[PDB]
């Protein structure tokens, strides 16, 4: 069960790069996409050694690196686009799909805000559940007329992509305070981070989680909920490293509760303690839940890479996300009373309402119904 | 021999250290949160009017110094130990009118002097010279004497077996004046009571055996 | 159940890094923050190891110090300072205080002598607004400055929960027993005076394991709440006592006390402590409140291992009335000597009213 990773945008296609640079670094592999001689399950991201990459100027920047054997700015300007190009990418995302013995997710990079992102990545969103409808198809999607990309793509991820925001806004912050570089080739370094340990389960063979299904079904229980974010504390036992996960501290985020979280651990630590920890922070009560359906938090143990201490990622589902929108949606309309048929962009704001209507009712006893 | 290979391997007498310290710091968080019930919440918050019988897993080499009905009076103590720590902090975590202050200076001191009595001079005085003779033991049986003269003694200078009814019942009594002052915040109906009671507690220990005079000042 | 401190002006980061050094050289935690090898609760004082101070010139000299890893003149003007920054830092007290698990006190270190006492008189009113339910004791030192004090008294008269440090008496002893006619150098009782005043709290015992647990047995009544301690050892429980009543010792420039509380830190035995009180009362070294049957009360504890028997009381008593009227009396000297000055008038009111209680707290008739 393999997953094909898509790349669009610059945003998208410069994270990806220093993604992959980042995994097959962890692995025995050397730039020249050839096994070094110096256990781990590599076929969930490589085709027998080929990344399974279809990237979408800075193509140029990208074989002009030593890894060069690895394998206008408005809506309407990147839809037209997509349109025009149909039928030349399918053929290359079809002849892979064919390839792989059991296909079965689609990571995509973009960005909301970049306009190639904001207007071929929105187009792909509605072609891939035409074409393929057994496919989940999950996006690293980041936050950044820079108001009317960001909602008018968020019509389409809310029926579309049945899965990660990353704010931009809290990255460049958490430069500031603890990395101190006043640029986007420093900020990416610690993206690359996320969404490495984000598949660290999948690389190495383990108990459960052994697909994209077996780490998100427990987190979407309705079709609605379907926004996760995600927190990582080193920048030592089990009971160190979760006291900084619920820190509001460290999460990229700019009543409320919780939905379902899940615990990433790629330290050597003890597993016996673990039953421990989890007793002292439902005493310290730190974190607050639904009292309506059923829930639990979760914790998983990996093996960090031993080519290249313990690291730790935490994946969360909070309703304080709702607010992010707010503040965009906020500033759409702002610019509706000061500036073929204006329409499309009328009916995505009623459809976002739901969404928004859909978290704040959440977090009452009667969300049901 | 015998005690030589029981101070470690099976540990009786580190086992019995610790029995006597988690209970009579930590045991402070642990009532605090039962004045603000379940069976199960307390489990929790301990492994964080009168009942909450309490009890403890002791292994078979030191189960026949520990007896089951040794257990009980540990269990006695602690019982009346907490409506102690009850009343003194009741009438501690606050802070005619300014007439009320009167009568808690009045009150505040008499349980605070009786605390400063059972816990300093019993509940420390006796364990101080148990400790001393335990690391003496010298036999199977004696160890036994050693500690049951351990408990019916501190049963007796702590009054809890005998005369109930003729003094226990009086320090019982005004408790209740701990707790019927703590809910309210009649005044004057209260010293008449107050006078009374604390008098009638002085004119009956009056008698004094001769231990109870280190509080009879007061 | 924590308790947080705050270090205000020169004076109060002076005399709180001095306490925080003698602090982590009794505890077993090197100056550099780290546990060191070589049976104390320290989550009260310490987060896992950096302490909860809140440092408010000489920032520079602390700095400077190997303990880095360890972290005008007029009243109105300190009160118009602090609204400046008042949400910049209340939210470094949030993040402590909700940061905190169970918050339990507020202990201040500050001089009341310029800024420190008016940003002082802008934190109580603060602290009382927001934390109702937030223990505030003060560890206040006493001596155009009888203005800034008067104020600071007005403030403190009704805000804060609960301790008198006078520099002349502390000058005294800094010549008798010391002979040295300096700054770097009283404080070092001061810490020693604020160590071991919370020896119960940092060494558990099986009494006194709250802070309130200690004071409200001395304040009989919210007004009177003002304290006086004494250290004598610079020998049986009898003879500790004996030098804590002198008052050659007391840290104080008809009267009698409220009520006492001694601690005695030593390898002491508890079989003379009762009788101890027994030769205090018939020799009858000291006198109570005619009115309120009032008590002696005296806690053991433990010497620090990482570091003799010593010992520290703390009293209430009415004396201190004299320390306020000499101010008082030094305001109205410069009040008839030299935009509406009617505050002023205000503190002068209420600072009236709690020295006219003193006087009448020590009378047979202290009812009504």
């Amino acid at each position: 069960r393999e997953i094909i990773t898509l790349q669009l945008g610059q945003c998208g296609n410069q994270i990806g790069f220093e993604f992959w640079k980042q995994l097959c670094a962890e692995h025995g592999i050397s730039p020249e996409g050839i096994v070094e001689e110096f256990t781990d399950r590599k076929d969930v991201f490589f085709y027998q050694y080929i990344p399974r990459a279809v990237l979408l100027r800075v193509i140029h920047s990208i074989l002009n690196s030593p890894y060069a054997k690895l394998y206008g700015n408005n809506w309407a300007s990147g839809f037209s686009q997509g349109e025009k190009i149909h039928e030349d990418i399918f053929d290359i995302i079809d002849r892979e799909a064919d390839g792989s013995d059991s296909l079965e997710g689609f990571v995509l990079c973009h960005s909301i805000a970049g306009g190639t992102g904001s207007g071929l990545g929105s187009y792909l969103l509605e072609r891939l559940n035409d074409r393929y409808p057994k496919k989940l198809v999950q996006t690293y999607s980041v936050f950044p007329v820079q108001p009317y990309n960001s909602l008018l793509t968020l019509k389409r991820l809310t029926q579309n992509a049945d899965c990660v925001v990353l704010d931009n806004t809290a990255l460049n912050r958490i430069a500031t305070d603890r990395l101190h570089i006043q640029s986007f080739s420093q900020i990416n370094q610690l993206v690359s981070t996320i969404m490495s340990a984000s598949t660290t389960t999948l690389r190495y063979p383990g108990y459960m989680n052994n697909d994209l299904i077996g780490l998100i079904a427990s987190l979407i229980p309705t079709p609605r909920l379907h926004f996760l974010m995600t927190g990582y504390t080193p920048l030592t036992t089990v009971l160190d490293v979760m006291r900084r996960l619920l820190q509001p501290k460290n999460v990229m985020v700019s009543n409320h509760c919780y939905i379902a979280i899940l615990n990433i651990i790629q330290g050597e630590v003890d597993p016996t303690q673990v039953h421990k920890s989890l007793q002292r922070i439902r005493e310290r009560k730190l974190a607050n839940f639904i009292p309506w359906g059923p829930a639990s938090i979760q914790v998983a143990l990996s093996r960090k890479s031993p080519y290249l201490r313990v690291s730790g990622l935490m994946m969360a589902n909070h309703t304080s996300i709702s607010s992010l929108f707010e503040r965009t949606c906020r500033q759409y309309d702002k610019l509706r009373k000061r500036e073929d048929n204006f329409d499309e962009m009328d009916t995505s704001r009623e459809i976002v309402q739901q969404l928004i209507d859909e978290y704040h009712a959440a977090t009452r006893p009667d969300y049901i119904s | 021999n015998l005690m030589q290979t029981l101070k470690k391997d099976y540990r009786l007498v580190e086992y019995l250290q610790a029995m006597r310290n988690f209970f009579l710091d930590t045991m402070y968080d642990f009532y605090t949160s039962i004045f603000d019930q379940n069976v199960s919440f307390l489990n929790v918050q301990l492994q964080e009017l009168d009942g909450l019988t309490l009890s403890y897993k002791v292994p078979w080499p030191v189960d026949i110094v520990i007896s089951l009905e040794c257990q009980k009076i540990y269990n006695q103590v602690f019982l009346l130990l907490l409506q102690i720590k009850w009343a003194k902090y009741s009438l501690d975590v606050l802070l005619q009118i300014h007439r009320m202050f009167l009568l808690r200076v009045k009150l505040m001191h008499f349980v605070n002097s009786l605390h400063n009595y059972i816990m300093t001079r019993i509940l420390h005085s006796t364990g101080l010279e148990f400790q001393h003779q335990v690391e003496e033991a010298k036999d199977l049986d004696q160890l036994i004497k050693i500690h049951y003269r351990y408990l019916s003694t501190i049963h007796d200078r702590c009054l809890l077996r005998e005369k109930v009814s003729f003094v226990k019942e009086a320090i019982m009594k005004v408790l209740n004046l701990a707790l019927m002052f703590a809910d309210g915040w009649s005044i004057e109906k209260m010293e008449s009571d107050f006078k009374n009671c604390h008098m009638f507690l002085v004119t009956i220990l009056n008698k004094a055996f001769p231990h109870l005079e280190s509080l009879a000042l007061s």
